[PDB]
């Protein structure tokens, strides 16, 4: 959950320099952006998930 | 340099399935047959798809072949203060497999259950426990069905060959029938029977991306709730 | 013949033992870095030219894994005797090119319904009751180098679309098996209204995958990615998966391929820019059951 | 696979067996002179010059017996790499002298917090997100041999000091981490009633050591005693003491230092007599992980 | 206080970009002066952090004789001290050329007469880029791409603590 005690950090992007293109070349393009656990992950205590729901 | 001693048991596809999860809510009643609004036996159609929590866990993935443990939570309670009161009710729970005659009455000879499988539960007594098998007619049980069991053949009219798109007899485990076997007492009573399913030795195929929209009946379709990430800035810790 | 086994102890202040009860097991209670622990479920690589039968093709995915393979002697439920096609089937089919604009949503395709007027493979399909075969799917789309844009290509076990109606279930087999046309995804749910004539069709939301799941998570199939930048094509041999080892080809499908554009198309500064996109699939390891009079199936 | 224990009898007119049914070994019942059999928890001397980096100091309690020490790779939380300063930061800093008079009722002082302005120990404070750090606390009072006084020199793991308001747990962190000022105790409890602007500030009274507890009791935790007739400082050896192997020294105070006057400060005649109090600490077996920009916490 | 480097310099461009810089690590790089008096150039000026300064095509003197600017006019032909740039390579050296290389890795080690020096008084090493070829693009006369400099220190070893140095600024 969102606890301040155990929040986890901050991740950002910059441009280091910037992004170049030659002419007839396409200026804004679009990066996409993955997550994944490493083999080192683990969890506990199985519990109902908020992200179902069934009314009556 | 780190001992990384941390274990994964808790996250096995069996420790995932292992607790009972509500399936059913069958309501039956104990009063005079006389009496129209009471149903004197109720019959469910066996499935996990009438609640939506085991469903989501369950899909998760495309297959699945485990053993089945049911157990049964029964509460009952008065309809009303006079007409006196009852004594201890005893439930039969009849299991009709796809073909077996299905009860039209709550006294009929099908409740003889000489070949049904049935459980009679004492009110009371701590809740109902029965297990079964991996009982699928293939060799796992499939969460989702992309086809027909009817192909429709050209000639024959738009009435014929139609069947529900991804419904298949792979599913068809019968239904359970419900009914108090004491005769009414002068007072009605109302009774509740919870269906908790647990999948044990439980082995699982083709993982899934999980449901992200409310379920709209037993296919995969969706109707309202089609919005479901909320805003966020994207330069926004 | 109790069973004395050890526990875990955690808080410490250490074995437990157990004995069946009952004949069916049923009964029995429950007895419990970059390297990827499920090596087959993060799309394996096939570690060119590739040649079936008279056809060669020349970012390669087995899914799961699983190379196509023939039913197994242990494991074979009909009796009658197997009819393997081989190289009369087993080779590649294109199908017809569909056209990758800046506005397309996405492609869908049912397989093997998608290869079912294919030379003699669907001669074989609608001749038995019973059909078996893995696939190699080869996506195509060449663009220059001062083209951008990304697809993903993914192939589905039981790919089940949602339909367009307040009824459940209600896509009918015509259009839930369209062929080598496949059918496209849609930026937005329309529910179809006419109770008179309804259309009975899928409508595949392209951010809900067609089926009620975000489409960023869809990379949990075996899928390749096709980026214009890097590479033209996309291989992905797909094993038979199913609950059974042979079922009705007609009847059932048993993958899907989805085309997702995850990053628009793009090029220079014309608007109008369209690139197109070829899919060729060869069946593998083909094989037949249940010879009698050929299946017509209900069209339009 | 049975346990059979021995019983102990009493009462005479001898063996019981266990066994363990379920899994899960928390499901288990239980099992069951001058000499201190707690050698450790009677403040253990280290049984001169105590020199740490370029610093010198020429009574001496270690706290359960326990030397500062780096963390073992086997209890290893973090997997960065940890910063260890070494003689940068491992060094004694004096902290302002506090001035002892008849009418003093004590001081207190939280670590890490009196050291987080303390030269290179502060910067990697307050540049990493982890930290961890044993301490040798030096209390320095002298006086002559027609002095009379005693000081009572308390090490508290947890160090959690009562409020002054009606509001639980309202102390905010401005008041709770005063740096190397440290505060006083007070000789009763005075609550705060401006509901307007509440100093939300600690009330530590001292006959109740500032938690609810009896004063006399505090001898429980490490400590040494300052006789002005026999010594004339104390030294005290903490080692990391805290739940985890390593937290944030920023959040969480891992000790409290609390002096008491044990013995009210006298002087021949002289109504009017200080003799000033001085605290030298050095940090010990420093390390730092998770470094990023550096920390500012807010103040006043 | 002692350390060595590693100098990374950033570049990028399109293969339709041209143009070439000389990346250059100079122990000892001491910069000429702007005025007629001798070493006169400023703690401050010769010091101005990651800012750092620029090479000038041309020798200006300074002759405010009443606020002097007391900063360094390092000409870049001169290579800033007197010295011909073209003979620079003889320095250890890197070369950015657009068409074939991003960018420029200089790893550096301590060098000095001392084997450990004071760090505020001294600079053991300079770095200059210098524009070999000049930049040059399809036929814009207005194009511009950034240079990156990520330096890590290596090695580092500090003595003698004691209460912390804040040197004169401005
Ligand atoms: C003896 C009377 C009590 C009731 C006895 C119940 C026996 C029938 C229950 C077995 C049928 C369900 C088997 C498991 C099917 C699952 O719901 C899904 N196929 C899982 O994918």
């Amino acid at each position: 959950i969102n606890d301040s005690f155990t929040e986890g950090g901050y991740i950002s992007m910059f441009y280091q320099t910037r992004v170049v293109v030659p002419l007839s070349t396409p200026r804004k393009m679009d990066i996409l952006g993955f997550v994944s656990a490493c083999n080192d992950f683990s969890v506990r205590l199985l519990r109902d998930t908020t992200h179902i729901s069934q009314e009556a | 340099h780190v001992i990384q001693k941390r274990t994964r048991s808790e996250s096995t596809v069996e420790s995932f399935f292992a607790r009972g999860a509500c399936v059913a809510i069958i309501e039956v009643d104990n009063d005079a047959p006389t009496k129209r609004a009471s149903k004197l036996f109720s019959i469910w159609k066996i499935t996990y798809k009438d609640t939506v929590q085991l469903r989501r866990k369950l899909e998760f993935f495309t297959y699945s072949r485990f053993d089945m443990e049911l157990t049964f939570v029964v509460t009952s309670n008065y309809t009303d203060a006079n007409n006196g009161h009852a004594l201890n009710q005893v439930y039969q729970i009849m299991y009709i497999p796809p073909g077996a005659p299905i009860p039209g009455k709550w006294n009929d000879y099908t409740w003889q259950t000489s070949s049904n499988p049935s459980l009679f539960y004492t009110y009371g007594a701590p809740p109902a426990r029965i297990s079964v098998p991996y009982v699928g007619i293939a060799n796992a049980y499939s969460h989702f069905y992309d086809g027909f069991a009817k192909v429709p053949l050209a000639g024959q009219a738009s009435t014929e060959g139609d069947s529900l798109y991804g419904a298949a007899s792979l599913n068809d485990f019968g239904s359970l029938a419900v009914r108090v076997v004491n005769d009414h007492n002068p007072t009605k009573l109302t009774s509740k029977i919870r269906v908790y399913m647990k999948p044990k030795h439980v082995r699982v195929w083709c993982p899934r991306p999980p449901r992200a929209v409310p379920y709209y009946g037993p296919g995969v379709d969706y109707k309202d709730g089609l919005a479901p990430l909320p805003e966020k800035g994207l330069t926004t810790y | 013949g109790a069973q004395v086994s050890s526990q875990k102890v955690g808080a410490h202040e250490i074995n437990y033992t157990t004995i069946n009860y009952y004949r069916d097991s049923a009964s029995n209670a429950a007895s419990k870095d970059f390297a990827q622990d499920p090596s087959k479920f993060t799309e394996p690589v096939k570690d060119m030219q590739l040649t079936l039968g008279n056809s060669t093709i020349t970012n390669s995915v087995v899914a799961y894994g699983r190379w196509p393979e023939y039913i197994k002697d242990s494991e074979a439920n009909p009796v009658d005797q197997p009819t393997e096609p081989a190289v009369a089937a087993c080779r590649f089919y294109t199908l017809d090119t569909v056209t990758w604009r800046k506005e397309s949503r996405g492609w869908w395709w049912k397989l093997p319904d998608a290869l079912k007027d294919m030379g003699l493979f669907g001669q074989n399909m609608f001749y038995h009751y019973l059909g078996r075969a893995g696939y190699t799917v080869h996506v195509q789309c060449n663009a220059s180098k001062f083209h951008q844009g990304a697809l993903g290509v993914f192939a589905v076990p039981e790919m089940c679309l949602a339909g367009d109606s307040t009824t459940h279930m209600f896509t009918k087999y015509e259009n839930a098996n369209p062929g080598e046309k496949g059918g496209e995804f849609k930026g937005s749910f329309t529910l179809d209204t006419n109770a008179t004539n309804p259309a009975r069709n899928f409508c595949p939301v392209d951010y809900l995958f067609g089926s009620g799941v975000l489409a960023g998570n869809a990379f949990v199939y075996p899928h390749q990615i096709i980026n214009l930048r890097t590479n033209n094509c996309a291989t992905l041999v797909l094993p038979y998966v199913n609950s059974l080892s042979i079922d009705s080809m007609t009847k059932h499908n048993n993958w899907g391929i989805a085309i997702l554009p995850l990053a628009p198309l793009d090029f220079a500064t014309e608007s109008s820019t369209e690139i197109p996109i070829t899919l060729t699939i060869a069946p593998m390891c083909c094989e037949f059951n249940g010879l009698r009079n050929i299946t017509v199936p209900r069209t339009q």
